[PDB]
């Protein structure tokens, strides 16, 4: 996912945001953390691996 | 119903002419979005008439 979203800059932004909100990029990052925004801290470790 | 003698293919259309148009072909065209990136089908099947 990392090559891929340095490719996709040379013609569309929609690229850019089908994949980090959208798709699988979002998704990713919740394994090791779920809900770990709800502060500047990592808080409310609902899923922890 | 007269038998003429013609010597190439140009002394043909000259008298008779050429080949019937065809009736049946179909074009047909589809745009798509694949991940954010367009893509355009042309299609032409062969003719069953």
């Amino acid at each position: 996912l990392l090559i891929k979203i340095k490719q996709a800059d040379t013609n569309t932004k929609v690229e850019n945001v089908l994949s980090i909100n959208a798709l699988n990029f979002s998704a990713e990052f919740e394994k090791l953390l779920t809900y770990d925004v709800n502060t500047g801290l990592t808080a409310s470790v609902t899923l922890d691996l | 119903l007269k038998p003429k003698r013609i010597s190439s293919l140009l002394d043909f259309t000259t008298y008779y002419g050429g080949a019937q148009n065809e009736q049946g072909i179909t074009v047909k065209l589809t745009d798509t979005l694949i991940e954010g990136a367009e893509n355009r089908t042309i299609n032409v099947p062969e003719p069953t008439f």
